[PDB]
Formats: structure tokens, C-alpha cells, sequence
């Protein structure tokens, strides 16, 4: 079982965007279906809003013990 | 004369490759890095053999293509001490007798392991071997390079680097012998 | 003492092996450890600290303790372990004194370490039988018989002996035994009445069990200060005089210690008495000779004495003052020319100078003379003084006056013999390395020889190994041996110059 | 990079045909792009060393001919490093197993040695 | 051109011969004028050579030489076990030996 | 003395250019690429323990 919170905090959902919108700024498939948005961050947050994002958080208890986090299961919010 | 080398890497997938499977890219971009290179201890890299493990594709901050550890095998030219080869002439020269073996180009025969009765020439390029009945003095080692037999029996190692301030010797040297009985060229047993 | 670190660790490793060399090397360094922190600090097996510990603590290595809450710190010894280079000297000079018996006896015992008195008579009894022939064996009484002569002549003494634990301390066993030196047993030998005869190699319940045995170091150091005062005086006035001299340090061998300012008195009623019968001297020009080097500026004998006639004492640290003196004036004539040793000389005696005063007491020009003093600063023989006019020290206003230390000089002498022979073993080493290929294809042939040569033997294939490719580097191979036996041989003779050193280094110390 | 094991496992001549046989097989259907020079020294080192293997002996073998070779070889008495050249260079005269085994005259009698051409050439 | 010290405080109160500017390094062995005095050899210097040699040989086949095993060894030969000699294992006295040497 | 400075504080990870352990660096990130551990093996037709009983007594 994994024992942390739940929700996707604002540094999680600050580093997957950038990590995303910097993959999408280079020649990565997008997931979702744009519609003429240009710039990369936006459609790292489009991807973001419909859970598509290929993104693994792993988090790093202090103690060396670790937990896999799927973007798509966390539950995000504003 | 070949052999595995279990090595572990890391390996940058650029991110346009990642609608491609990853055992694919990674086989591909591991022979696009270690094929016809000189590792400094064991040899040179022939090709991949496989991947026998694969673990988990971090992210780096600052650069979005994902780096993974790879566990891998590879076959590496790196012939024991004390095996018999078979190889091409390339040319002779004062030091010796270069020999080629196909893909792999310094094999070099020192003259103090030719066969004993004779040691010397002309001062011609051509090193040259005497039998008293048959073909006294006037044998030779040609050009064209017919598959001579020989024996390894010492290889070397220099760390081919540019010593002295910035920002053309061969890595891997291997020194054979030919002086014993049945060796040499094909043609003469 | 990093040079003896590095001596140490040569030693070490050439004659005990790689995972011993470690353990000793770290003990040296460091200093007393326990037994858990040698494996730490190291990182190897516990069981190769185990045997390691052991194959060290065999030949006097490294002692160990008892200390608070009953651990046991192991301790290396720097000194026992340099000592370990002057073997062929121990074994050469118990060679001289003695017989061939007592040769391997010495020899068992610096190879082994620890031995009882059965083992290496067995030992030696079957060693002797390669070096005989035609049915005659060699036995143990007369091989015992060296053994007791070497008892009592007190170079071979008896190991730290446990104690009786019936009478110490009867319950749980200690985790260390607490060994204690007994002054009365060293050299009791234990009587044995099992004879034999050794086996001459055919391939086809003990006494004084406890009881080991090993090479008193210390009385070969003291026989080695006595050649050299030896050797000193016979260079000095004649051999009658030296075999006096002699004489005076014989009867001095069993009577005072090793380490003493001044040694027993000697009647000169005795000195001719134990004369070997060999000369033809009379009492009072014995008198005139004892005299005579009372006269020596130089100082080997003293008075100290009036009753009896006739009363006279041998010096030991004026002695080997003047030989380490002899010494450091040595290496700076072969290193910088006479003409400099002329002025190490001069600064010597006059205990202090100035530049004009060796240029004008040494018929030495300016800029030859200067050029030799600062030579000589440059490699610490020569200290200067800076007498002060003002606090401030400045150089424009003040005298300097050079000044010869000794002790000072013998230190740095010393310092450069360790790592003199550290560099020698290098280059022995290094051309071992490179040339172990062709050494052993030449092992190889000399099996092949060696192989059915009493039986057999055709004269064809001593041909064979000549027609084989080995006769041209049997050039190499005969510079390679050479150089071999050159660098041993230096590795041997640099030890006259350290244990000279050693011995004042040594004595002007007190240990309070 | 990282090398655990700089000797792991000797190879026959013939696995490295099949690997470079393989190789072969999925290459040239996109050609190189000029952006590295990885391609160029991959094509270089696989096809050279493909075309010196091609005219050793080891073609025309097949992996259960290796495992009855050294089936029929099990029983003689020879190292690895023996079998393998033994293997590899398909010796058809005694002057050169004089050579590739070591100590040849003295392990080997000349019945043996000749039994083991026989075991070699009725094999390969 | 001038230099922050006084080269009067240094001393050349003429002003001339400055110490000549070296345009090579010196070389890595300097020529030394003398040599090495030659080495003592006698019948009784010349026997410690040889014991010293017998020494080496001897104690390498000791039991108390430690071998260190041989290592990621690249094939086993026949001329391998030519090399390999078995050697007998000494005991140590447990009784002067303290207790945790025991394996 | 030789005393050894860890950059693991957050000045010096400012000063030695490498991102920090609070806020945006506590984590890290992994890709989820279509991959495949542990594949199956290339089978060694020579060197495999059955043929090579060793020589040596």
C-alpha cells in the first residue's frame, strides 16, 4: 500500500508541466488532440486536464523508501 | 576470439523516440555509441548481444529526454594470450610485419619473433625467409597480403588521449609471434 | 617516518604476501587498534584479519595488550619489522662465529619466528642431510651441543612465557593469555634425552612444549657496535692494539648492558691473561699500549680507575660519536668533493664560524668556498645561528654563524638510507615486472632441462633449448641477473651505513 | 559506462555469424541520416567483420553441429580455450593441433592426436 | 621594466649584470660530476648475496606467506597447473595466541 | 583539518549550480515509456556448463 497524500501538491503539478511542456517543445507525440495552440505549455496543461500525461511521480520518503505515483492517478485540482 | 563483456550504461532516449518501443531504441542507440570503438580494458566492440536488464527511464531536470541504467552484453575482439589467428598481410616496414586481421588493422610481428634462419633485408621492405634446398633467400612476405598463421602473444593498452592543454597511436596494439613450427603463411604447411 | 612506512610495506609485501602487508601497514600507520576496526579501516574478510593477526604476532611483529573492559589492542612494531632486512647479516655473522649448525639454527629460527628446541633440531638435523652423503646421517646430540653453545653465548634467547593459570587466576580464561618476560629462564635449555636421525627425503608427547625459541636481535646489534670499534681502532693505530681492544670488548660482553654510558672497569692483570696465546706481548708494554689510547684525542678508553695498577674502561657513545661523525663526513666527501669535506670538517671543529674565517683557515678562494656552505645548507648538514643585534632579526644586522649539528645531520643521514633502499627494491621490482615473461619461459626451459637429467639425458636436446628463440634474449637474461645481483647487493651494504647510524641515534636518547 | 565482467564467456566464431547474420536481416531499410557518425562506424565494423568471418571456416555450421562436436569432443581430455580453436579454425593436418594444444607431445599420443582429426573432420 | 621591490634593496648598486632569463627548463636528470663509490665483494660478502636470494625463495614457498588467490583469470591451461603447487598449512600455538584468533 | 562540506544545504546548492532538495527537487520524476524489463535471453550455444567439464583433477 502506499501511505502519502493523495492529491497532486503544487510542486508535483509545477514539475510535470515544465517537464511536459519541455517535451513537447521538442519533438515528443502529443497525447491529446491539439487545436492550433502554439505555445508548449498550454498543451502540457491540456494534456494535464485530461489525464493523458506519460509522467511516473516518484516520491522519496527521507528514509531511502520510495512510492510510484501515476500522474493520472492523482487527483488534481486548482 | 570473441567474447562477452557484461557492461552497464546509461543511455539518453532523445524524446522523439518515444513512440518506438524501448528495447528497440535502446539496442539502437547503444550500437550507435560503443560499435567499432576501443573500450580501454576490454577490447573492441563488435556489436550488442542483448539487453538483460533494463531498469526504470528517470527524467533529468533541465533536459526532457529520459536516461535509464541498462544492463547489457556485448562482443568484444579480445584474444587470449596464446591463440592461433589467420589474417591478411598489409605491408612490412624496418619494425616488422603489419599484419591486418579484416576489420581490425595493428597486429604488428616483431622481428625478434620471425623464424630464426633468417632475420633481415636488403635494405628492401619486403622481410624474406631462407630455406637452403628450395628458395634460398629469394622468399618474401607479399604485399598483397595472402593469410599468413600467426600467434598472439602479447597485447597492449595505451590511454590514446590528447596529453597537454586543449578545449595518433593505435589504442589497442597486439603483438604476435610466428616463430614456431607450422606457422606463417598457409602456404607453407 | 613515511620512508619507513614505505620500507615497511615493501618488506612486508616480499616477504609475507599481499593481505598480510595490509593489516601490518595499517598498524604501523595508525597505531594501537582494536580488533574490529583493523577489519573496518581495512574493508577485508574478518578471517584474513584473523590469519593475517597471526602469521604477524608468529614472528614478533606486533605485540598486543589488556586494556579496560577486556579487549585486547593489537600494536606493530616499526623497528622489528626494518630489522627484517639484515637477515643475511645475522645469518653470515652466526656463520662466522660458529659452525653450519649453528648457521641453520639461526636461519629456523629468523624463518620461522617462534620455534621449540625439539622442532628445530629435527629441523636442522634433516637439513644437514642434503649437505652430506654416503650413509652417514646427522644427529641431534651434536646439533643440541650448538644450540647450548648459542644459549649461553646469548644470541638465541627464549620467548615471553605464559603463565601457570592453575597458579593465576584459576576460572573463566581471559580473552588474552597476559604473557610475562622472565628474567631467570632465557637461557635455561630444557635437557633432552630423544636422539635421532633426519630423514633424507624418500617420499615413500614433546617435553618442552611451550618452551619457543627466538633470535635475540639485541646481542647481534651489540656484537655488531664491537666489530665496528673493532674494525675503528684497527684502522686507527695496529692490529695489536685493535686485538687489545678486542680483548677489552669480549670480556665486556656478558658483564653490562647494551645500552650504558660507560662499561665495567678492567683490571689490565686480566687483560693479559686473556689474551689469546698467540702473541708475543709483555705486561708493561701492554701498560704503554693502554696509555697510548688514553692519549688518543679520539677517546676510545678512559682512565677511570687507579687501584690495581693498571685499571681501564672502554667508551661506547664517544665511540660511536666518532663513528657517526665518520660516517656523515663520508657521505658529504663522496657527494661533494674533498675540497667540501675539508670545510664540513672545518665547521665541524671549531664548533662555530664565519665566511672569512673558512676562507681564511681553509686555503679555499671566495666563490668556491661560499658556493660549498650553501651547498651544504641546501641538504641540512650545516645550521646557521642569526646572533641578534636588534629583536627585529634582520639579516642586514646581525652575525651568522654556521654551526655542524650531529645529531640533527644523523637524523636526515638516516632518513636518506630508508628511502634509498626503498628506491633500490623499486628498481628491483620494476625490472622483475617487466621481464617476468621471459623469466618465465626460462623457468620453463630449465624444467625441461632439469626434467630426466640424471637419466637419459641426450646431448640433442641440449641443442634444442639452444636452437630454441631463448639464446637471444639469454643476453637479456644474464643483464637482467646481473642487475638483480647488483641491486641485492646494495640493498645489503646500504644496512652498514643505517645500523651505524642507528646506534648513535639510538644512545643519545634517554627514555624517561 | 561500467564493465562488470571483462570476461564472461568465450563465443564461437559461428554464434557472431548468426548475430551478425541477424543484424543483417533488419538493417538498410532507413539509410543514415548524416547527423552522427555512430551509423557510419556501425556499418563499418558490422560489415567488415561479417566479410572476414565469411571466409573462415565457420560457415556452413549449424548449432546442433557445435553441440555434437562437442559432444563427440567431451571425452578427450582438453581445456576450453583449446576446444574453442579447435572449433573455430577446422584444423585438417596434425603440424598445427600441435600448435593449438598445448603440450601436444606430451598429453596427446600420435594415435590420440590422430583420432582427434578423425573426430574433427568427421564432424565439421 | 620596474619591478615593486627596490632592486637596490636586493642589491646591483652599478645596475648591471642582471641573472641571465632561461628560455628552456632545465633538464629532469642534471649531470652529476661523481659517481657512486664501487661495491665491497669478498668471500664473505658474496655468500649474504646468495642467502639473501635463497631468502626470497624460501620464505615464497613458507607457509607463512599468505597466498592472495588468483583472480577473474582469463582461461585455465595446461601449462596453469605447472604453476599451481599445493603447499601444507602450519598451526598456530592457540595457547599464546589470544581467544578471538580463533576462526 | 580536512573537514569535508556537503552540499546537500540550500546556499550551496544555489552556489554550485544544482537544484535543491526543497520545493520543486524532493521528488523525482520517471517516464513511462513502452518498455519491457527483463527480456528474454540470446541462448550461448558454445560456452554453457554441460560441455565444459573442467580439466584440471
Amino acid at each position: 500500500k502506499r501511505i502519502t497524500t493523495p492529491y497532486m501538491t503544487k510542486y508535483e503539478r509545477a514539475r510535470v508541466l515544465g517537464t511536459r511542456a519541455l517535451q513537447i517543445a521538442m519533438c515528443a507525440p502529443v497525447m491529446v488532440e491539439l487545436e492550433g495552440e502554439t505555445d508548449p505549455l498550454l498543451i502540457a496543461m491540456k494534456e494535464l486536464k485530461a489525464r493523458k500525461i506519460p509522467i511516473i511521480i516518484r516520491r522519496y520518503l527521507p528514509d531511502g523508501s520510495y512510492e510510484d505515483w501515476g500522474v493520472d492517478e492523482l487527483i488534481i485540482t486548482d | 576470439m570473441f567474447v562477452l563483456v557484461e557492461m552497464v550504461d546509461t543511455v539518453r532516449i532523445p524524446p522523439w523516440q518515444f513512440e518506438r518501443k524501448l528495447n528497440d531504441s535502446i539496442a539502437e542507440e547503444l550500437n550507435k555509441k560503443l560499435a567499432n570503438k576501443v573500450v580501454y580494458n576490454v577490447g573492441l566492440c563488435i556489436c550488442l548481444f542483448d539487453i538483460t536488464k533494463l531498469e526504470d527511464a528517470y527524467v533529468f531536470p533541465g533536459d526532457g529526454a529520459s536516461h535509464t541504467k541498462v544492463h547489457f552484453r556485448c562482443v568484444v575482439f579480445h584474444p587470449f594470450l596464446d591463440e592461433i589467428l589467420i589474417g591478411k598481410i598489409k605491408g612490412c616496414s624496418p619494425e616488422g610485419v603489419h599484419v591486418s586481421l579484416g576489420f581490425f588493422d595493428d597486429i604488428l610481428i616483431p622481428p625478434e619473433s620471425l623464424q630464426q634462419p633468417a632475420k633481415f633485408d636488403e635494405a628492401e621492405q619486403v622481410w624474406v625467409w631462407e630455406y637452403e634446398t628450395e628458395e634460398g633467400a629469394h622468399d618474401l612476405y607479399m604485399d598483397t597480403g595472402e593469410e599468413i598463421r600467426f600467434r598472439v602473444v602479447d597485447e597492449s593498452f595505451v590511454d590514446t588521449s590528447p596529453t597537454g592543454p586543449s578545449s595518433k597511436e593505435a589504442p589497442y596494439t597486439l603483438v604476435g609471434s610466428i616463430s614456431e613450427p607450422g606457422l606463417g603463411l598457409l602456404s607453407w604447411w | 617516518t613515511q620512508a619507513e612506512i614505505k620500507l615497511c610495506s615493501l618488506l612486508l609485501q616480499e616477504h609475507f604476501g599481499e593481505i598480510v602487508e595490509k593489516i601490518g601497514v595499517h598498524l604501523i600507520r595508525t597505531g594501537s587498534q582494536p580488533l574490529r576496526v583493523i577489519a573496518h579501516d581495512t574493508g577485508t574478510s574478518l578471517d584474513q584479519v584473523k590469519k593475517a593477526l597471526c602469521v604477524l604476532v608468529q614472528h614478533n611483529l606486533v605485540s598486543y595488550q589488556v586494556h579496560k573492559r577486556g579487549v585486547v589492542e593489537y600494536e606493530a612494531q616499526c623497528s622489528r619489522v626494518l630489522r627484517m632486512l639484515r637477515y643475511p647479516r645475522y645469518i653470515y655473522t652466526t656463520k662466522t662465529l660458529y659452525s653450519d649448525t649453528g648457521e641453520l639454527i639461526v636461519e629456523e629460527l629468523l624463518l620461522n619466528g617462534k620455534l621449540t628446541m625439539s622442532a628445530v633440531v629435527k629441523k636442522v638435523a634433516d637439513r644437514l642431510t642434503e649437505t652430506m652423503e654416503d650413509g652417514k646421517t646427522m644427529d641431534y646430540a651434536e646439533v643440541s651441543n650448538t644450540f647450548v653453545r648459542l644459549a649461553d653465548t646469548h644470541f638465541v634467547q627464549r620467548c615471553p612465557s605464559v603463565p601457570t593459570t592453575e597458579n593465576s587466576d584459576p576460572g573463566p580464561p581471559p580473552p588474552a593469555p597476559t604473557l610475562v618476560i622472565n628474567e631467570k629462564d632465557m637461557y635455561l635449555v630444557p635437557k633432552l634425552s630423544l636422539i635421532g636421525k633426519g630423514k633424507r627425503r624418500r617420499s615413500s608427547p614433546i617435553p618442552d612444549d611451550g618452551i619457543y625459541w627466538q633470535a635475540n636481535l639485541d646481542r647481534f646489534h651489540q656484537h655488531f657496535r664491537d666489530q665496528a670499534i673493532v674494525s675503528a681502532v684497527a684502522n686507527r693505530m695496529d692490529q695489536t692494539s685493535s686485538e687489545i681492544v678486542r680483548t677489552m670488548l669480549r670480556m665486556s660482553e656478558i658483564t653490562t648492558s647494551s645500552s650504558a654510558p660507560f662499561t665495567q672497569p678492567l683490571s689490565s692483570n686480566e687483560i693479559f691473561r686473556s689474551l689469546p696465546v698467540g702473541y708475543n706481548i709483555s705486561k708493561q708494554v701492554l701498560d704503554q699500549y693502554l696509555t697510548l689510547l688514553a692519549d688518543d684525542p679520539l677517546e676510545f678508553v678512559g682512565k677511570s680507575g687507579d687501584s690495581g695498577g693498571g685499571m681501564y674502561v672502554i667508551n661506547l657513545h664517544k665511540a660511536l660519536a666518532s663513528l657517526a661523525t665518520a660516517t656523515l663526513e663520508s657521505v658529504v666527501q663522496e657527494r661533494f668533493g674533498s675540497r667540501c669535506a675539508r670545510i664540513f670538517r672545518l665547521v665541524l671543529q671549531k664548533k662555530h664560524i664565519e665566511q672569512k674565517q673558512v676562507e681564511d683557515f681553509a686555503m679555499i678562494p671566495a666563490k668556491e668556498a661560499k658556493d660549498m656552505l650553501y651547498k651544504m645548507l641546501s641538504e641540512n648538514f650545516m645550521s646557521l645561528q642569526e646572533i641578534p643585534k636588534t629583536p627585529d632579526h634582520a639579516p642586514s644586522r646581525t652575525f651568522y654563524l654556521y654551526t655542524v649539528n650531529i645529531l640533527s645531520a644523523a637524523r636526515m643521514l638516516l632518513h636518506r638510507c630508508y628511502k634509498s633502499i626503498a628506491n633500490l627494491i623499486e628498481r628491483r621490482q620494476f625490472e622483475t615486472k617487466e621481464n617476468k615473461r621471459l623469466l618465465e619461459k626460462s623457468q620453463r626451459v630449465e624444467a625441461i632441462i632439469a626434467s630426466m637429467q640424471a637419466t637419459g639425458a641426450e646431448e640433442a636436446q641440449l641443442q634444442e633449448i639452444e636452437e630454441m628463440i631463448t639464446a637471444p634474449e639469454r643476453q637479456q637474461l644474464e643483464t637482467l641477473k646481473r642487475n638483480v645481483n647488483k641491486l641485492d647487493a646494495s640493498e645489503i651494504q646500504v644496512d652498514e651505513t643505517i645500523f651505524l647510524l642507528e646506534s648513535y641515534i639510538e644512545c643519545t636518547m634517554k627514555r624517561q | 559506462m561500467e564493465v562488470k565482467d571483462a570476461n564472461s564467456a568465450l563465443l564461437s566464431n559461428y554464434e557472431v555469424f548468426q548475430l551478425l547474420t541477424d543484424l543483417k536481416e533488419q538493417r538498410k531499410e532507413s539509410g543514415k541520416n548524416k547527423h552522427s557518425s555512430g551509423q557510419q562506424n556501425l556499418n563499418t565494423i558490422t560489415y567488415e567483420t561479417l566479410k572476414y568471418i565469411s571466409k573462415t571456416p565457420c560457415r556452413h555450421q549449424s548449432p546442433e553441429i557445435v553441440r555434437e562436436f562437442l559432444t563427440a569432443l567431451k571425452s578427450h581430455k582438453l581445456t576450453k580455450a583449446e576446444k574453442l580453436q579447435l572449433l573455430n579454425h577446422r584444423p585438417v593436418t596434425a603440424v598445427e593441433i600441435q600448435l593449438m594444444v598445448e603440450e601436444s607431445e606430451e598429453r596427446l599420443t600420435e594415435e590420440q592426436i590422430e583420432a582427434l582429426l578423425h573426430t574433427v573432420t568427421s564432424i565439421l | 621594466a620596474a619591478y615593486t621591490f627596490n632592486i637596490e634593496a636586493v642589491g646591483f648598486s652599478k645596475g648591471e649584470k642582471l641573472p641571465d632569463v632561461v628560455l628552456k627548463p632545465p633538464p629532469l636528470f642534471p649531470d652529476t660530476d661523481y659517481k657512486p663509490v664501487p661495491l665491497k665483494t669478498g668471500e664473505g660478502e658474496e655468500y649474504m648475496l646468495a642467502l639473501k636470494q635463497e631468502l626470497r625463495e624460501t620464505m615464497k614457498r613458507m607457509p607463512y606467506f599468505i597466498e592472495t588467490p588468483e583472480e577473474r583469470q582469463d582461461i585455465e591451461r595446461y601449462s596453469k597447473r605447472y604453476m599451481k603447487v599445493y603447499k601444507e598449512e602450519w598451526i598456530p600455538d592457540w595457547r599464546r595466541l589470544p581467544r578471538e584468533m580463533m576462526p | 583539518f580536512g573537514q569535508k562540506d556537503s552540499v546537500c544545504g540550500v546556499s550551496e546548492c544555489i552556489i554550485m549550480g544544482i537544484p535543491m532538495n526543497i520545493g520543486t527537487g524532493l521528488f523525482k520524476l520517471l517516464h513511462k515509456a513502452d518498455r519491457d524489463p527483463n527480456p528474454p535471453k540470446r541462448p550461448l550455444i558454445f560456452d554453457t556448463n554441460e560441455f565444459h567439464i573442467p580439466l584440471v583433477t
